[PDB]
RNA sequence: AGCGUGUGCCUACCCUACGCCGGCAGGCGCGGGUAACCCGUUGAACCCCAUUCGUGAUGGGGAUCGGGGAUUGCAAUUAUUCCCCAUGAACGAGGAAUUCCCAGUAAGUGCGGGUCAUAAGCUUGCGUUGAUUAAGUCCCUGCCCUUUGUACACACCGCCCGU
RNA sequence: AGGAGUGGAGCCUGCGGCUUAAUUUGACUCAACACGGGAAACCUCACCCGGCCCGGACACGGACAGGAUUGACAGAUUGAUA
């Protein structure tokens, strides 16, 4: 119906030019962070995402202490 | 606070001095010993310079700076 | 016109500021007369500070 | 030579292109209303320019 | 095994066409860095890439190249070729993919070396 | 410093022709408010002026980003002794007296 | 060619301040007290107050013509 | 709602009013304003509300962090650049120590100037919602108008006694 | 016996503690510490892995149509069409 297509979660991802269907829990929360290719490329982004820390740079010494409590 | 400590490389340098010989031996020669002589440099066909602009010689791409001209066959 | 500046030339002491003011007052009077009369009334040995602008519009 | 170096990539926000018109100082510049004085020189000349303290 | 594709599309055929519709099946992150335009001092990195591409025998690692260009890429044809960039005080090299649109050369440096924790004393320890 | 002799004679006929001048200290910038379009490079003209007024025999006074000059007769005597131009050609500045 | 009234007033103030400093640093020895700029149709007449006037004008009005000329060539006024 | 700002001595840098159209700043054409004339009766904002909480981890206020075209600033990542899928974070008055504050205080909240390239988490101002407690004291920290003591006067961080 | 908002729950900076190119001038309680209106790529970085175009009104020295100036991609430089 050509309805405005910015309503799905992961859009314009690699491996497909469309937005396919998925279901069940224990699958979505992982795909909120598609971290296979960004680790394979030997990038700082994989370790920034992996340690539970910032990947864009939220300041973490006086403020910005939430994330593990 | 420390110093810049810029000493680990090139403690002393000598000024470069081009040994431009005062005699016309390397730059030009006549090889004729006569009133009329042959010129050892190809004629410049460009009209963007003067009538006495004479080009030097390198391995390629004769460097004058004003034109950066290179002989190419297109 | 307001210009607020630190009082100190250095950066020492209690952070104190000067609050400088400059107020520009504008009045416009409209009347119908040729240019000679306006030129004559301007030459009145005006007091300083009052900038006069006349436009034929 | 000279044109091979100068004016290549625009420095559109030059801090060093501005100076105080009284002492030619880089810092504390007052560019508002076109004063173009450093703040100390402005404080020295504020009364002559017409800015006076009221509040 | 077959080669991993790029956003469901190939490379060479799109590399033979113009840029009129090249972005319709790409990602962001060079979404418009490609569309920014061109200036001088852009071709040197690709020129050195091609020089190492031609003077290196097939299926062997090319010699180390020294430079620090923080630039952009438009064409993913150079799969199999990797960019050698200066970083810190040593050399760093990153495995390459046809996933060039959607990432940058300079997003591979860890300049956030962790704290070297000390044992402060003498003064205010409590 | 780093000043050629053709630019030297150029700035010298400028000093001969003007005598009483105002100026501002500008070196690097390529266009000038009031002493540009003189067919001579700005930097060499201003550096020659620096030589003129800072060689050590004519005094100056630097304030409010501008220059005002008293050209002593010792400098005129130096000019006459060097270039051999007599003062009989009086400057045209003696009009509207 | 034209600037807003705020910029114009500020520029007039800057001109007055710089003129005052200039003829303060020139002839402080001549008993100079202060300057007063008077507006006049298409004109800018300037009055200088000094305790000694024979020394600000000098012989044949030399000092006056010199410093008037330099003020002319400085402050962008027409010839 | 402001308070205010907005385009040549220098100078090359101003504030902004329709369409390409995915859903609007916006990559390009376009006019106005040296300004109570245009922005603008201040152009991606109240705090409100037929998306609502029946007794509090739900709809209620966001732990990162991914896409849609990015204002166009070489670089930004080794400081510039939007809201949406509801992916669930001690999810409801806080070691020792404490800083500011008495009515349009505090606090919440945005906006404008300065810096500047419309660069703010800073500061300087401005409105908007709106205020529990107190009209007292010298207890702590200090200050002042007295009397008193002093072996202090570098003035109690003083001076000074003891193998 | 008052309180409200606190530095701890949502937009990083100042300077010392604090590995080599990283903790870089002035400011040692109130009267230092988004303070020098100081929002550090760079013109303002001196902690900085690196350089070049360099200064003398004079005191004394080396001596004239040559005693060098930012000013070439491809054999490179230590990022750099230096």
């Amino acid at each position: 119906y050509k309805i405005p297509d910015w309503f799905l979660n992961r859009q314009k991802d690699v491996k497909d030019g469309k937005y396919s269907q998925v279901l069940a829990n224990g699958l979505d929360n992982k795909l909120r962070e598609d971290l296979e290719r960004l680790k394979k490329i030997r990038a700082h982004r994989g370790l920034r995402h992996f340690w539970g820390l910032r990947v864009r740079g939220q300041h973490t010494k006086t403020t910005g202490r939430r994330g593990r409590t | 606070k420390k110093r810049k400590k810029k000493s680990y490389t090139t403690p002393k340098k000598n000024k470069h001095k081009r040994k431009k010989v005062k005699l016309a031996v390397l730059k030009y020669y006549k090889v004729d010993e006569n009133g009329k002589i042959s010129r050892l440099r190809r004629e410049c066909p460009s009209d963007e310079c003067g009538a006495g602009v004479f080009m030097a010689s390198h391995f390629d791409r004769h460097y004058c700076g004003k034109c950066c001209l290179t002989y190419c066959f297109n | 016109l307001r210009i607020t500046t630190r009082k100190t030339p250095c950066g020492e002491g209690s952070k104190t500021w000067d609050r400088f003011q400059m107020r520009i007052h504008k009045r416009l009077i409209d009347l119908h007369s040729p240019s000679e009369i306006v030129k004559q009334i301007t030459s009145i040995s005006i007091e300083p500070g009052v900038e006069v602008e006349v436009t034929i519009a | 030579g000279h044109q091979q170096l100068y004016w290549s990539h625009p420095r559109k926000f030059g801090q060093g292109s501005r100076s105080c018109r009284v002492c030619s100082n880089r810092h504390g510049l007052i560019r508002k209303y076109g004063l173009n004085m450093c703040r100390q020189c402005f404080r020295q000349y504020a009364k002559d320019i017409g800015f006076i303290k009221l509040d | 095994f077959r080669k991993f594709t790029y956003r469901g599309v190939d490379l060479d055929q799109l590399l033979d066409m113009s840029y009129e519709q090249l972005m319709q099946l790409y990602s962001a992150r060079q979404r418009r860095r490609l569309n920014r335009g061109l200036r001088r001092k852009q071709h040197s990195l690709l020129k050195r890439l091609r020089k190492a591409k031609k003077e290196a025998p097939p299926m062997e690692k090319p010699e180390v190249v020294k430079t620090h260009l923080r630039d952009m890429i438009i064409l993913p044809e150079m799969v199999g070729s990797m960019v050698g960039v200066y970083n810190g005080k040593t050399f760093n090299q990153v495995e390459i993919k046809p996933e060039m649109i959607g990432h940058y050369l300079g997003e591979f440096s860890i300049t956030y070396k962790p704290v070297k924790h000390g044992r402060p004393g003498i003064g205010a320890t409590h | 410093m780093l000043m050629p002799k053709k630019n030297r004679i150029a700035i010298y006929e400028l000093l001969f022709k003007e005598g009483v001048m105002v100026a501002k200290k500008d070196v690097h910038m390529p266009k000038h408010p009031e002493l540009a379009d003189k067919n001579v490079p700005n930097l060499h003209v201003m550096k020659a002026m620096q030589s003129l007024k800072s060689r050590g025999y004519v005094k100056e006074q630097f304030a409010w980003r501008h220059f005002y000059w008293y050209l002593t007769n010792e400098g005129i005597q130096y000019l006459r002794d060097y270039l051999h131009l007599p003062p009989e050609i009086v400057p045209a500045t003696l009009r509207r007296s | 060619v034209q600037i807003s009234k705020k910029r114009k007033f500020v520029a007039d103030g800057i001109f007055k301040a710089e003129l005052n400093e200039f003829l303060t640093r020139e002839l402080a020895e001549d008993g100079y007290s202060g300057v007063e700029v008077r507006v006049t149709p298409t004109r800018t007449e300037i009055i200088i107050l000094a305790t000694r006037t024979q020394n600000v004008l000098g012989e044949k009005g030399r000092r006056i013509r010199e410093l008037t000329a330099v003020v002319q060539k400085r402050f962008g006024f027409p010839e």
